[PDB]
């Protein structure tokens, strides 16, 4: 009935503090397709977040690539918060420049 | 070489009076090339790859009309299913379909596909003989009987051996220099903090296309299949992919380890080391 | 070129 989303949070390009980049939040293996994905900077929702179009894989599971423009710094924190019906609570994954 | 075409269709009902949303996505060699979404302002099949711009308006009109029909068909089937499974109105439901063909190395039809899922689970599927069906549960057995009586398989079989194949050949011709392109991965190794004299070495592969790839760490050039950390291949968002593999190493012994990267775009596999 | 359904589920 329900499959729990797998999440990866990472930058499009290798990060350098001060340099504009693109932060990705790749969410996969979830069902049903309705899902709420948001990106956070220091705990605050980021306004402009792009999302790829609805797509599913061979095992019928859905996946989405959400991304937003961002500039990594030594101090700011970035995370993706995913809320889906297959989980009691929303799930928050932090961006780690080493991954 | 081996190739394939596939149409992935999805229909989701939603609480209220609102009708279901229908989305159809076409692929050729696993690359999206057309798309229709009933949620759009003026719902129509649209090219999703430069090479599809070659198709004239009669094609887009025909395809869009086929999709308008599919939208209704899914509306009806979703309703039928609520009855088979004894479900009340007012819930969210999902019906999915995958159809298409795989060509063999001889470019002839290797296998036809036509399956459905409901609530994300296998529902019914046409067997390889393209004559008989495999129903996944009791409800689907209702569909199976209904379709054996109607001869539904013959309709799909003609499509899978005729149209699917003819049009796949045409698409491969029009998108020659595109589906066959490759982008070699640009790789580098990062070094991360020693948990008591132990450091993590991470091998990154970036900007590659297609997504198939293999990263392998070695010690003195000798295999190291065992204690290696991997990550699922991921989209960069620009059309290329990324992946990394790491391994725990004794601080001061990192010059011994090398990371091997294998990919079709590469003239030879890549070999990297920390620094 | 896609396939259309005829008989319903």
């Amino acid at each position: 009935i329900q499959k729990t989303p797998q999440i990866q949070v990472y930058s499009r390009h290798p990060p350098e503090n001060g340099k504009p980049n693109i932060l990705n939040c790749y969410v996969t293996q979830f069902h049903p397709p309705h899902i709420e994905i948001q990106m956070l900077k220091n705990g605050k929702k980021i306004p402009k977040v792009e999302m790829s179009d609805m797509s599913f894989s061979k095992d019928w599971s859905f996946y989405i690539l959400a991304h937003t423009e961002f500039t990594p710094t030594e101090t700011d924190t970035y995370a993706c918060r995913v809320k889906h019906d297959s989980m009691a609570e929303p799930k928050t994954v932090y961006w780690d420049r080493d991954m | 070489g081996p190739h394939s075409m596939r149409y992935f269709e999805t229909a989701v009902s939603r609480p209220g009076l609102e009708e279901p949303r229908y989305i159809s996505v076409g692929y050729v060699d696993n690359k999206e090339f057309v798309r229709f979404d009933s949620d759009a302002e003026n719902p129509r099949y649209e090219p999703r790859a430069p090479w599809m711009e070659q198709e004239g308006p009669e094609y887009w009109e025909r395809e869009t009309q086929k999709a308008k029909g599919q939208e209704q068909w899914f509306r009806v089937s979703l309703r039928n299913l609520l009855g088979y499974y004894n479900q009340s109105a007012g819930g969210s439901h999902t019906l999915q379909q995958m159809s298409g063909c795989d060509l063999g190395s001889d470019w002839r039809l290797l296998r036809g596909y036509l399956q459905f899922a409901y609530e994300g689970r296998d529902y019914i599927a046409l067997n390889e003989d393209l004559k008989t069906w495999t129903a996944a549960d009791m409800a689907a057995q209702i569909t199976r009987r209904k379709w054996e009586q109607s001869g539904a398989a013959e309709h799909y079989k003609a499509y899978l051996e005729g149209e699917c194949v003819e049009w796949l050949h045409r698409y491969l011709k029009n998108g020659n220099a595109t589906l066959l392109r490759t982008d070699s991965p640009k790789a580098h190794v990062t070094h991360h903090p020693r948990s008591k004299g132990e450091v993590t070495l991470r091998c990154w592969a970036l900007g590659f296309y297609p997504a198939d790839i293999t990263l392998t760490w070695q010690l003195n050039g000798e295999e190291l299949t065992q204690d290696m950390e991997l990550v699922e291949t991921r989209p960069a968002g620009d059309g290329t992919f990324q992946k990394w593999a790491s391994v725990v190493v004794p601080l001061g012994k990192e010059q011994n380890y090398t990371c091997r990267v294998y990919h079709e775009g590469l003239p030879e596999p890549l070999t990297l080391r920390w620094e | 070129s896609s396939v259309v359904g005829v008989w319903y589920l």
